[PDB]
């Protein structure tokens, strides 16, 4: 509606009969793959990003944001609980780190 | 051609008023286009006609 | 040719054989009046809307 | 083909090219609605050979390859369901075309997520980009985790129902 | 010729990638949108008659 991406802000400009509207949006790039899983598993329990996104460069699991790549510790503080591990498919193994 | 959308109506709407200024031209089927050619040449029941 | 408007002076060049001009809306613009041969602009006169 | 008719035609003037140049306004304008509508991406998705998408199925709405059209069950069923100086100008996509931009819209919107509109296509697996709408609506992850066969019977037997629905009302 | 619709991109889909981006692009576009026209007026009387 205000542009091509996500949009951020737009600035008025008046025309002759008309108006042109400066749409300031957010377009992401240079995208990377990474492995990622809907939960990890630890304790018996499974854990669930309260915001976030788990994803893996290879050996080890982190948590970032689903719009730009910053990786932290997976923790309790950005993760919750919810059942055990026999019923999320494709939950993976990985320690869950408690500050 | 980035301010298109604009000038297609400026176009467009200078283009009616063209046309009906055009449109006095015609005659529709009487002797002439011109009101003051017919009153200076017949009588008002042909003249109105 | 009848009609009504003001008479003002022309800077038109109209050619020997060229004698009244002509609008889009083929209304007569300029006219070229005989005894003297002068050229005659011929400007509607000044209306509007009340 | 008469040519007095014509003649006496030149007395009233140009309303035949104020007609013609109406319809040529409203003929360029459903080629502009189509292209607004249907054109949005400028990159042609297709999905993966391999239909592994948690349990999810999109058959009734992907293309069939067994048809020459390559259309959808559901849209060739729609296909189905529709049936002097005068010419009728073709439109500027043809169906085929049409079939391919919603083919392509589909793949981006199952294989990327929201990220094709925005961006480039970043792509997702699908109870992932679930889970992520479950989000947007405010109920969590877990919850759609904990569910996801229930979620993906239920969503193979709405399509079924829409296809079924979309086959048995006139 | 026959218009092409797309570039073709085949988006690398699997059951347990992601991608995530790593930098964004700050892209402005513009939006033309007319607002109003020409306010005409025509006198129908004059018009038709003068
Ligand atoms: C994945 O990321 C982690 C964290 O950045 C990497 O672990 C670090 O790797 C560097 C380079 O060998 C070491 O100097 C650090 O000591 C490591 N940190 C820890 C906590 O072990 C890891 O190497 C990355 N893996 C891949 C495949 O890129
Ligand atoms: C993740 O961890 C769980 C628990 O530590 C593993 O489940 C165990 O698997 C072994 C052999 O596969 C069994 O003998 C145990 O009885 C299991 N324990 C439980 C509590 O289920 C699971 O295999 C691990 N998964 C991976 C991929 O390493
Ligand atoms: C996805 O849905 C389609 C259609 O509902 C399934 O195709 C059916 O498969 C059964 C058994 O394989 C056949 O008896 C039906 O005739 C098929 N229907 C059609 C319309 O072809 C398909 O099995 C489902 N699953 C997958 C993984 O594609
Ligand atoms: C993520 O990985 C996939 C597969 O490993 C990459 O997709 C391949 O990309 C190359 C180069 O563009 C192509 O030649 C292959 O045909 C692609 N394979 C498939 C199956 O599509 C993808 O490019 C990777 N993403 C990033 C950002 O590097
Ligand atoms: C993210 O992208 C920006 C540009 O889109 C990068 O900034 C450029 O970095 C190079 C090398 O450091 C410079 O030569 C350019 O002058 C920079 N451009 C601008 C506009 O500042 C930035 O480095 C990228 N960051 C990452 C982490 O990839
Ligand atoms: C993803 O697919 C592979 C086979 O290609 C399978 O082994 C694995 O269990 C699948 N994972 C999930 C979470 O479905
Ligand atoms: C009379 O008109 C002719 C042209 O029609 C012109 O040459 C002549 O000078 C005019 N004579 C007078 C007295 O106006």
């Amino acid at each position: 509606f205000c542009g091509k991406g996500y949009h951020l802000m737009s600035f008025p400009q008046s025309a002759p009969h008309g108006v042109v509207f400066l749409h300031v949006t957010y377009v992401p790039a240079q995208e990377k793959n990474f492995t990622t899983a809907p939960a990890i598993c630890h304790d018996g329990k499974a854990h669930f990003p309260r915001e976030g996104v788990f994803v893996s460069n290879g050996t080890h699991w982190f948590v970032t944001q689903r719009n730009f790549y910053e990786p932290q510790i997976i923790t309790t503080d950005n993760t919750f609980v919810s059942g055990n591990c026999d019923v999320v498919i494709g939950i993976v193994n990985n320690t869950v780190y408690d500050p | 051609s980035a301010l298109g959308k604009l000038q297609d109506v400026v176009n467009q709407n200078a283009q009616a008023l063209n046309t009906l200024v055009k449109q006095l031209s015609s005659n529709f089927g009487a002797i002439s286009s011109v009101l003051n050619d017919i009153l200076s040449r017949l009588d008002p029941p042909e003249a109105e006609v | 040719l009848t009609g009504t408007g003001v008479l003002t002076e022309s800077n038109k060049k109209f050619l020997p054989f060229q004698q009244f001009g002509r609008d889009i809306a083929d209304t007569t613009d300029a006219v070229r009046d005989p005894q003297t041969l002068e050229i005659l602009d011929i400007t509607p006169c000044s209306f509007g809307g009340v | 083909d008469s040519t007095e008719c014509s003649n006496l035609l030149l007395q009233y003037g140009s309303f035949c090219t104020q007609l013609n140049r109406a319809l040529t306004g409203i003929a360029v304008e459903q080629d502009k609605n189509t292209q607004e509508v249907f054109a949005q991406v400028k990159q042609i998705y297709k999905t993966p050979p391999i239909k592994d998408f948690g349990g999810f199925n999109f058959s009734q709405i992907l293309p069939d390859p067994s048809k020459p059209s390559k259309r959808s069950p559901i849209e060739d069923l729609l296909f189905n369901k529709v049936t002097n100086g005068l010419t009728v100008l073709p439109p500027l996509l043809t169906d085929e075309m049409i079939a391919q931009y919603t083919s392509a819209l589909l793949a981006g919107t199952i294989t990327s997520g929201w990220t094709f509109g925005a961006g480039p296509a970043l792509q997702i697996p699908f109870p992932m980009q679930m889970a992520y709408r479950f989000n947007g609506i405010g109920v969590t992850q877990n919850v759609l985790y904990e569910n996801q066969k229930l979620i993906a019977n239920q969503f193979n037997s709405a399509i079924g129902k829409i296809q079924d629905s979309l086959s048995s009302t006139p | 010729y026959t218009m092409s619709l797309g570039a073709e991109n085949s988006v690398a889909y699997s059951n347990n990638s992601i991608a995530i981006p790593t930098n964004f692009t700050i892209s402005v576009t513009t939006e033309i949108l007319p607002v109003s026209m020409t306010k005409t007026s025509v006198d129908c009387t004059m018009y038709i008659c003068g």
